[PDB]
């Protein structure tokens, strides 16, 4: 079913399955590194949490990080045997594409050298980001795991005006489930379930089942899978608490939320799968 | 890139020329947008990048069709549907004589479909105006350059300002709104709607100030009952002067009741209360294009 509202600008039905349309030209598979042998699962979860320190560290929104994620999965699942100093590559040029689509005043080629402290020179980025958008077959526009949650905040504060595009939700719980999110999506696993599960998953864990349905359309069977296997990532969070939101320099306070962030993820990610 | 021969430049923007081009063994035409990557200090453009994976999901009969991406020699050509030309020399030429009110239908009704097809898939185009139309041969008008496009989310957040060129672009942009969305792109489209029934562009303004003013004095000068939230906004001024809403018998004098409604809907103030393409395609302007479907109740 769609959690959307009637909407002025088009059927709300339409704009909704266009949207659940796109989840099948935009594949994913949770065991693509069996393409690699080479590689490890946790080589993944290391090169995305680096990511989303560099995303911090130039002030990038979290949609961008999610496509740079999404860009290199679906680019390894395309490429076959890749080695472990070429991880670096693949990601910074998956970050350089992704903050070209959506950063209004994207950093420079040689800011995205930089720091890979010499690793990757600008000259290897553009090759890597061509190689990466025609491997992509130039589909360069996913639904992102964040964007779902942004559209899950949207209408759970639906107010009666029923107003869907100006958006109005607290700050605060959005990137409190941002963070479990994240963690999530160092886990290879979590490809096995659609981006707008995933999300709804981890909404779920901070509310009920009615709010994550009203808000997402999907049934409690639906995401009952996921939800179980996001159990152990979602007590972690519990354990330690959620953290605070955050100011940014140069940045909106109501666009504060958007910046993504980092924390040590990565030993809270070896507290589980046990 | 072989069976292709360069007939005919035909455009030059800031990341690339368009030319026409012919292929040698089939004979048919497309139009190659050439980007040359060795001049790229930024790699691929943003703006090439968005309009690649925008119109690779934007596949619709009133929007121009890319065919295909080939990267050779540190160059990269985005092959086109080509249309031979645009609605801005067909007004020009037409500028005598005036174009025929069931084409300014037609082609009104097909840029509506096209919008409003980009609209449902969460497109803005944000550079509507007269030189980005196409026209063929055979009565088709298509969208095109979707370099300034954006996708939005649902909810957006804030995106690039100052879009869209300054005759067509509308006052919320010109008056500083932190949010918008497909709004501007049918404010843009009611004022070529305007353009080709007069012949003449509707708000010709040579600075953003003298743009905010010619549409003030053509549609009165806006106010909170018209435009809620209009007295707080960045660029608002309580020193802007109070002209007169002005009949649209006066605007657009060709125009009959049904248009001068549809239009009057287009060029809303309020972005919230602006018609979108979908209801406008339902317009009784249309009623005689068109015929409705029967819509479930459920
Ligand atoms: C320069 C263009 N920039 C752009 O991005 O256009 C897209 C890429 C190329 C596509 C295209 C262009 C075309 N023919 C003409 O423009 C034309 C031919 N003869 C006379 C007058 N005009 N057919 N198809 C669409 C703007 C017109 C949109």
């Amino acid at each position: 079913g769609s959690p959307l509202p009637v909407l002025s600008w088009a059927n709300r039905e339409e704009v909704w399955k266009i949207m659940l349309n796109k989840e099948k030209t935009y594949l994913r598979d949770q065991h693509f590194l069996e393409q690699h042998p080479l590689l490890q699962p946790k080589m993944r979860a290391i090169l995305l949490d680096w990511l989303m320190e560099v995303c911090e560290v130039y002030k990038l929104h979290r949609e961008t990080f999610y496509l740079a994620q999404d860009f290199f999965d679906r680019y390894m699942a395309t490429q076959e045997n890749v080695v472990k100093t070429l991880l670096q590559l693949i990601g910074i040029s998956s970050l350089f594409i992704a903050a070209k689509l959506e950063e209004i005043y994207p950093p420079k080629l040689h800011q995205f050298a930089y720091v890979t402290d010499g690793a990757c020179s600008g000259d290897e980025i553009l090759t890597m980001e061509l190689m990466i958008m025609k491997a992509l077959k130039w589909r360069l526009s996913p639904l992102t795991i964040v964007s779902w949650l942004n559209v899950y905040m949207q209408v759970a504060y639906l107010n009666d005006l029923h107003e869907v595009l100006l958006p109005q939700y607290p700050q605060q719980i959005f990137i409190q489930i941002a963070e479990l999110l994240d963690l999530c999506v160092l886990d290879v696993d979590c490809l096995e379930f659609p981006y707008g599960i995933l999300a709804a998953s981890a909404l779920y864990h901070f509310s009920s089942s009615e709010l994550m349905q009203k808000v997402s359309g999907y049934q409690w069977c639906d995401i009952e899978n996921c939800v179980k296997w996001m159990v152990p990532f979602a007590m972690v969070i519990r354990e330690t608490g959620s953290s605070k939101l955050k100011h940014f320099r140069g940045v909106a306070d109501e666009d504060a939320h958007n910046i993504q962030t980092h924390r040590d993820s990565l030993d809270l990610l070896d507290k589980a799968r046990a | 890139m072989e069976n292709f021969q360069k007939v005919e430049k035909i455009g030059e923007g800031t990341y690339g020329v368009v030319y026409k081009a012919r292929n040698k063994l089939t004979g048919e035409v497309v139009a190659l947008k050439k980007i040359r990557l060795d001049t790229e200090t930024e790699g691929v453009p943003s703006t090439a990048i968005r309009e690649i994976s925008l119109l690779k999901e934007l596949n619709h009969p009133n929007i121009v069709k890319l065919l295909d991406v080939i990267h050779t020699e540190n160059k990269l050509y985005l092959v086109f549907e080509f249309l031979h030309q645009d609605l801005k020399k067909f007004m020009d030429a037409s500028a005598l004589t005036g174009i025929p009110l069931p084409l300014i239908k037609s082609y009104l009704f097909q840029l509506l479909q096209g919008l409003a097809f980009c609209h449902s898939h969460r497109v803005l185009h944000r550079d509507l105006k007269p030189q980005n139309l196409l026209i063929n041969t055979e009565g088709a008008i298509k969208l095109a350059d979707f370099g300034l496009a954006r996708a939005f989310g649902v909810p957006v957040r804030t995106y690039t300002h100052e879009v869209v060129t300054l005759w067509y672009r509308a006052p919320e942009i010109l008056l500083g709104c932190k949010y918008y969305s497909t709004a501007v792109d049918i404010w843009s489209l009611g004022c070529i709607f305007a353009e080709m029934v007069t012949r003449r562009a509707l708000f010709p303004g040579d600075s953003e100030i003298d743009q905010l003013f010619r549409i003030f004095r053509t549609l009165g000068t806006p106010d909170e009952v018209v435009w809620p939230g209009v007295t707080s906004m960045p660029d608002y001024k309580p020193s802007f002067p109070k002209w007169a809403r002005q009949d649209f018998s006066k605007v657009v004098p060709p125009l009959d009741e049904d248009g001068r409604s549809l239009l009057s809907q287009m060029l809303h103030y309020d972005p919230n209360k602006r018609i979108s393409a979908k209801a406008a395609l339902a317009h009784p302007f249309f009623q005689d294009v068109t015929k409705p479907v029967p819509h479930l109740r459920l």
